[PDB]
């Protein structure tokens, strides 16, 4: 809410100084905006509670108590302030709001279209989808669980292991491969050291059904192609990458989030050899 | 500033007599506890006072209580080298031990002794201005460390209550065993466990054992050389409270980075240069190296691969010769690899520290001596692995009451048994759920 | 009035550390940098081709660019590599491979940000900008696809100024490079749109250059580099020494250029004297006119006999009359008349210098536009038509991403420039 | 072992400018905490 | 700049020795692998680095690994004379051998072999930073050769992706032979070798016999002669990288020269200055001549003649004192000849290289001193006769299905042998059809 602490009056110094000074007083009435040369500001703070209300007794206690008062304005915390002034100089008891001022009126007025249009795409996505503990919310429920080999592995190759090196239970190693190179949106090409880039080291099935003859052997099932689960994944049918190694197309949800993509082809129908 | 170590039955008594050696020696008081301050740097030194305290007379004495039941490991320390740096009140021991039961130590015999346990701590926790968490060193596989290690843990987190408990365990491996056991005792311990701890690290000696033959070129390891690679790890993570550095972190910032719910609180361990000297002298060891080498698998001190599972949380410590732009270079090289996978949840995922003071080389010791060295705790989903082998050889016993009269009689209800390996198999429900991807979820 | 050169890959490296170090022969500038001539005339229009640092210094205005450092960690360790501004070393991590689309395509795009970046900050420092100057070959990798690439941005980015490039051009006999046809045609599509005027160059015709005139034991590429680095010095002499009739690259242009397509010339440079017969022949303006239109004498494989000269210019330097020049010159057009397009009145501008190179008395270099430019053109498209029919090595350029649809437009394009110059030829006034 | 390299630095004098002395932090002696 | 060796079983790790036994004396390092001290050159030279990295106490070490599955030779070179100069780590030994099988090699052993390997090599590939390719040698005659040395291109191939691949590979001689199945080893590897190579280099034996008793006086000859030779090849092939040059050639450069089409990728080898101390002082050597030599089929590594074919592509590396107009008359008076014919739609068919480092001279050697040498690399039709003889072979022993229950036994359907058979016979009808001059097809 507007809470309202502070309040400044615009006063003219007594009748006797402006008759010292040579200024005849007669005259302070005028058609502009412009304010009389010996008028001042000053300024007074309210308590720690008050209300509008206090205000307005403050301003009207102000104007019956000093000679001079040509305007008045009262400050909220928000930055804005609302004008008080007498309707017609040399007599009290008129005074009025004449209007209302803030630093962010054209601001707010300009930019309000992509607000509101930004804002209704917020809101949607702020809600949560997981309880206290990360559970679901009885409702959009994936349809597969996510330890199975399809899911654990929709996008990258499975583990090998092999007793080799180990005197007991065998453990896998780390691989080479490199993710697409892709940089964030708008952010300057920014670096600490020589770094190997992803430019390089981009896959040999770019374009191989279009400019060779594809697979010919059985042999792409040696590093290629793996049986996960009851799904067959290949690593050459992936998500659609450019002659640079960056990804082509992005797609979205209904609800607005990022698609992993995936090397998944084809459900393989195992049946034991029964006869 | 001050951190108190308890050491439960006889694993964390044997690593307890490696931390201590390397505290003195990279402190430099000496076995009867006293300090030949030589140097001319005309203002004295504050380093020791997170683990020693001084009496006045100059002599130091730890900030540590050894805890058994057995006196056997006890007296051995007692009859040691280190016989006058220790407080005879702070080695408490009894007359027999828990038989490898949780039920005789949690019910029978650490109820009587337990007690004096608090009371100790307590004079302790008198003696100090800043006490910032405990570090607690105990078997789950053996009964006085399960039973009276989660008894002991109730009872400190009642009395101390906001205080960080940090957990360095020996978790039974998967198939070197030396107790038929052992699934009963870690389950229930587990259970417990899960409500009174803030991080727990978990250690398997069948990979230290994989490690120092294939790292270290040792052909017959015994349980001093994996104290040692304990103790070294632990100094790496007490470090940052002990010695001037570019970026410190307190021992508070590990829950709140690592713990995404306050379930998932079991962090996987590795060390980057566990080397040989012969290797040491054939290769350069840069930021960049040990950086690719705390990823590897073959690294870790617990017998898991994350490769089955995605990252949550990586926290990286730094000790040593480091310059800040090395350690980008390499988190983001990390980053660009295909094969490491973060939960597309935790964009964010690295957390860093970086220590001046290199790790200390010890006489007798199979490290090598190195300029720099960096070590690694991080929460991952492969963990689910580990607790799923232990509840499927728990269920093969259960399933024909195998052993139930021996904990039935020392005091347990049989009810206990069904309601730890539910709440077991909720934490395996949480483990497959958070692991599953948003994009599926809507 | 400053030029900015460009150097891509290896032989454009080559050939500017050879033309810097023949430029800072002739200012008398030390390999430090320091100013240690003997005439003011060397001083006053240094600016030119360097940009003054603090206390004496001078450096160069020239981008060396290529894919990997090698020739550039050798320029460096040259004898005079210390005067190069180590922010103008622009290099990636893997090399061209000699394919155009590499070239032009993943690497390029990497790179040319930081190429931009480094000759717009040359370019502004001038404060009045002449020409570019680019030395490349057309038969190579980064050369080609680097040349052209950036060529294309300059011309986007100051189209008012002149491009000018130096191109070497595959040997009619023996080839460097498998895949010549590919890269020299997509190449000269690139120039002919973009560029304003482009000298070739044969290695072929340099070493029978070398072996008959200058008849050299042992010659090596700083031999053949030297004079390239002579002649390429010798056109923007008049652009910085004064003179009886000072000339200006756009006045060469503008007298050469017929029309817009025919912007491909001849080169020669002339006081070339053989190893041991100094004593047989005085210097004098015939004498240099005389080497200027031997074709022996000519860096290229076309003979003028084949074609028709549609314009010619000579830059002379030293101490001469002006009417031996112009005498030599209407001497010269009216006894060959037959060479000479009818419908031009005039085919040859003449210039002077009153400076010559040190230890000369005097030299001149010679530009030609020439018909007889039109067989190299139809040779090159006859073994791109060879190449294509066959696929015969398509797949890594179509591999890389390219449109099969550029080679045939590029081929029409050349094949069109071919049949501009035969009808240029064959004209008459009826 | 650092030696010479302190008595340069304290022969030369050389005014703070950012880039001209780097990594003095790295060739202390005692990095114990006071 | 950087090139990383991998050398697979018994000739490739003994052709190693003699490689690496070379690079040492052309740059420097001594067998401990230590730049000697008493030199005061004043100049800290680099150029090693493309073949060696430095540690920081200045000891060199060496980009390879050396993988056998039987130890003797990998033990043999663990106790040899360059013993220190090896990481451990790099020298890596099986138990036993393949058997000549190449079924045991690919299915069985080497699968669990080669992830040790593909983590050494990417230890070795962490540790660069501007990796221009892979150089491999192996023979295709033994078991562990072709099957792990095709399981791990293929690996390499997918991990790797889009870097150079270039294999130096001994095929079986067309009458010297070891053992009964070559035939069946070779054409399985080369059906791998198709997909999975940039360029492969075809080495026989009875070539380089040849070779030995014409050009050198050597009436019995060894291993370590061809060993020698071949060093000597792969030294003037990386010399470009090395050493300052008119015309450098980048590795990458042989891949879009030699191969036309991305199946027709083997190339004949052969070196020109073979010749002994006594003929040397009876003969002058200039460009010309060695020029002429390199085209004499007497000159040529591989058991083909090509006069029986037309050229595709040539590649001509010179290195020593030579001029480029020297270079260019010789190639225009080779053009001149008769016996020489290039397919038409092949009009530019050379590539030229031209470097200034005279070849080095070994204390043992057989080769004399010479100041400059041409080395040759070409793709040619006549490679057709090689394929068909080792098809002849194969077709005769298969059809009684002589060996295969050996193949089976160890993992191998039979269907296989049919696949392979039938691609190397696609192979051939690609020789012929490439061949055919398009004149004729109007
Ligand atoms: N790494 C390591 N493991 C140990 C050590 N001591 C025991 N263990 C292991 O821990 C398990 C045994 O637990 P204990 O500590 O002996 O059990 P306890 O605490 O003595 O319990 P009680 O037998 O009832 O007294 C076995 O798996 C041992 O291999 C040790 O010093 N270091
Ligand atoms: N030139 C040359 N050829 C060799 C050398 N060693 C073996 N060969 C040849 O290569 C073939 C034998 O291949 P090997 O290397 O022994 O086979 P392998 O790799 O050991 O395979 P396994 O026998 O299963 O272990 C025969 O033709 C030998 O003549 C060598 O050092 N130099
Ligand atoms: N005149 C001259 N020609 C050269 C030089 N270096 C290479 N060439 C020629 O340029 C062509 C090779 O192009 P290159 O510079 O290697 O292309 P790049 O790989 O893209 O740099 C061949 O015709 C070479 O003969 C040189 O220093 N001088
Ligand atoms: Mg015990
Ligand atoms: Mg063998
Ligand atoms: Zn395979």
């Amino acid at each position: 809410l507007s809470q309202p602490v502070s309040y400044s009056l615009l006063v003219l110094p007594p009748k006797k100084e402006l008759r010292k000074k040579g200024y005849n007083m007669t005259d302070i009435n005028t058609t502009s905006t412009r304010v009389h040369p010996l008028a001042r500001w000053q300024t007074h703070v309210l308590k720690h509670g008050a209300t509008y209300r206090d205000a307005l007794d403050a301003v009207e206690e102000a104007n019956t108590k000093h000679w001079g008062f040509l305007k008045a304005r009262i400050q909220f915390s928000c930055g804005s302030f609302e004008s008080f002034v007498r309707t017609n100089p040399n007599d009290p008891s008129t005074l009025k709001g004449v209007s209302t001022y803030d630093p962010n009126g054209v601001f707010h007025k300009e930019t309000l279209d992509c607000t509101l249009k930004n804002r209704s795409t917020l809101l949607p996505r702020l809600r949560a989808i997981v309880d206290g503990r990360g559970h679901h919310l009885s409702g959009s429920t994936p349809p597969a669980r996510s330890f199975h080999p399809q899911v654990l592995y929709k996008n990258c190759p499975p583990p090998v292991l092999s007793q080799a090196g180990y005197d007991f239970t065998p453990m896998s190693h780390n691989a080479f491969l490199l993710r697409t190179n892709d940089h964030p949106q708008g952010v300057r090409d920014v670096k600490s050291d020589f770094m190997k880039g992803s430019c390089d080291y981009r896959p040999r099935a770019y374009l191989r059904d279009e400019v060779s003859g594809g697979v010919n052997s059985r042999h792409c099932h040696c590093a290629e192609v793996y049986q996960v689960g009851d799904y067959t994944m290949d690593l050459a049918r992936g998500a659609e990458i450019d002659h640079r190694n960056r990804t082509v197309n992005f797609e979205y949800t209904k609800k607005g989030t990022l698609k992993s993509g995936s090397n998944i082809v084809g459900k393989r129908h195992a049946r034991v050899p029964r006869f | 500033r001050e951190a108190i170590c308890i050491h439960i039955g006889q694993a964390g008594c044997q690593v307890g007599n490696a931390c201590w050696e390397l505290f003195c020696l990279e402190h430099g008081i000496q076995p009867d506890g006293a300090m030949p301050s030589d140097k001319t740097i005309g203002v004295e030194d504050d380093a020791f006072n997170t683990f020693f305290s001084e009496t006045g007379a100059g002599k130091h004495v730890p900030r540590a209580v050894f805890l058994d039941l057995e006196p056997t490991v006890v007296d051995e320390v007692r009859t040691g080298t280190y016989r006058q740096l220790f407080h005879p009140e702070q080695l408490i021991s009894g007359k027999e031990d828990a038989a490898n039961n949780y039920a005789r130590g949690h019910y029978t015999i650490g109820k009587e002794i337990v007690d004096l346990c608090l009371d100790r701590i307590r004079k302790l926790a008198d003696n100090c201005t800043g006490l910032q968490g405990f570090l607690v060193y105990h078997a789950v596989g053996g009964g006085t460390g399960s039973g009276l290690g989660a008894l002991l843990l109730e009872r400190l987190s009642v009395d101390y209550g906001k205080k960080s408990k940090l957990g360095y365990t020996v978790y039974p491996s998967p198939q070197v065993s030396t107790a038929v056991v052992e699934p009963y005792n870690s389950v229930l311990s587990t259970h417990s466990l899960l409500e009174h701890t803030d991080v727990a690290a978990m250690l398997d000696n069948e990979a230290i054992y994989d490690l120092t033959r294939r790292n270290l070129d040792i052909e017959r390891p015994t349980y001093t050389n994996l104290n040692r690679l304990i103790g070294q790890v632990v100094s790496s993570l007490t470090a940052s409270l002990r010695f001037d550095g570019a970026l410190n972190v307190d021992l508070t910032e590990f829950q709140t980075n690592l713990v995404p719910y306050p379930r998932i609180h079991f962090v996987l361990t590795s060390y980057a240069p566990v080397i040989s000297a012969e290797k040491a002298y054939h290769e350069q060891l840069s930021v960049s190296e040990i950086s690719n080498a705390v990823f590897e698998p073959a690294s870790m001190m617990t017998k898991c691969d994350p490769r089955h599972g995605k990252y949550m949380a990586c926290c990286l410590m730094y000790r040593g010769d480091v310059v800040p732009k090395d350690v980008n270079a390499a988190v983001a090289t990390i980053k660009t690899k295909r094969t490491i996978q973060f939960v597309d949840w935790s964009p964010t995922g690295f957390k860093c520290g970086i220590n001046y003071q290199p790790p200390t080389v010890v006489p007798g010791g199979d490290l090598a001596k190195v300029q720099r060295a960096v070590c690694m705790i991080a929460n991952s989903t492969a963990i689910a692995e580990v607790f799923a082998r232990i509840d499927h050889k728990f269920d093969l016993m259960y399933s024909k009451r195998a052993f139930v009269h021996w904990y039935v009689g020392e005091g347990m209800e049989e009810g206990e048994f069904s309601e730890a390996r539910e709440d077991l198999a909720a934490l395996e429900k949480d483990y497959e759920e958070v692991g599953a991807e948003s994009a599926d979820m809507d | 009035r400053e030029i900015v050169c460009v150097q891509a890959g290896q032989c454009g490296n080559q050939i500017g550390s050879k033309f810097w170090e023949v430029i800072s022969d002739e200012h008398g500038v030390d390999p430090t940098g320091t100013y240690q001539g003997d005439s003011d005339l060397q001083l006053e229009r240094i600016n030119v081709y360097f940009d003054e640092a603090t206390g004496g210094r001078y450096v160069p205005r020239s981008v060396l660019i290529d894919l990997e450092p090698g020739t550039m960690d050798s320029v460096r360790a040259g004898p005079y590599g210390q005067i190069f501004r180590p922010d103008n070393f622009i290099f990636g991590q893997s090399g061209a491979g000699n394919n155009w689309a590499k070239g032009h395509y993943t690497e390029g795009a990497e790179l040319i940000d930081s190429v931009l970046d480094v000759c717009c900050k040359e370019a502004e420092s001038c404060d009045c900008l002449q020409g570019f100057q680019i030395c490349h070959s057309l038969g190579g990798g980064t050369g080609s696809g680097m040349g052209t690439l950036l060529i294309s941005k300059l011309r986007e980015q100051y189209p008012d100024r002149i491009m000018m490039t130096f191109s070497i051009i595959p040997s009619p006999k023996v080839s460097d490079t498998v895949v010549e046809p590919y890269n020299t045609t997509l190449s000269v599509h690139q120039l002919v749109e973009n560029s304003d005027e482009s000298m070739c160059i044969d290695n072929e015709a340099l070493y029978d250059i070398c072996f008959r005139t200058l008849k050299l034991t042992t010659p090596t590429f700083g031999d053949l580099n030297h004079l390239v680095s002579a002649v390429v010095s010798g056109v923007t002499c008049c652009l910085r020494f004064p003179g009886q009739l000072n000339s200006d690259l756009r006045k060469l242009a503008v007298n050469l250029v017929p029309f817009p397509r025919l912007h491909f010339f001849m080169m020669g440079f002339a006081p070339l004297t053989s190893r041991g017969s100094q004593q047989y022949r005085g210097l004098s303006v015939p004498e240099l006119t005389q080497q200027m239109f031997d074709a022996k004498n000519m860096m290229q494989a076309a003979d003028p006999r084949h074609g028709r000269y549609l314009t010619a210019s000579a830059l002379f330097r030293g101490r001469m009359s002006t009417k031996e020049v112009d005498e030599q010159m209407l001497n010269v057009q009216n006894k060959n008349s037959s060479y000479f397009i009818e419908w031009i009145p005039n085919n040859i501008k003449s210039s002077v210098c009153d400076i010559p190179p040190k230890g000369l008395k005097m030299a001149v270099t010679f530009i030609g536009n020439n018909t007889c430019i039109q067989e190299m053109f139809r040779r090159v498209g006859e073994q791109f038509t060879l190449m294509f029919r066959r696929k015969a090595f398509l797949h890594w350029y179509t591999g890389e991403g390219m449109d099969e649809m550029e080679f045939t437009e590029a081929e029409s394009n050349m094949n069109d420039l071919v049949s501009e110059y035969q009808q240029y030829q064959d004209a008459t006034i009826e | 072992a650092y030696q010479q390299s302190r008595a340069l630095k304290k022969e030369f004098s050389l005014p703070m400018v950012p880039g001209m002395t780097c990594g003095e932090e790295m060739l202390r002696r005692s990095y114990h905490r006071t």
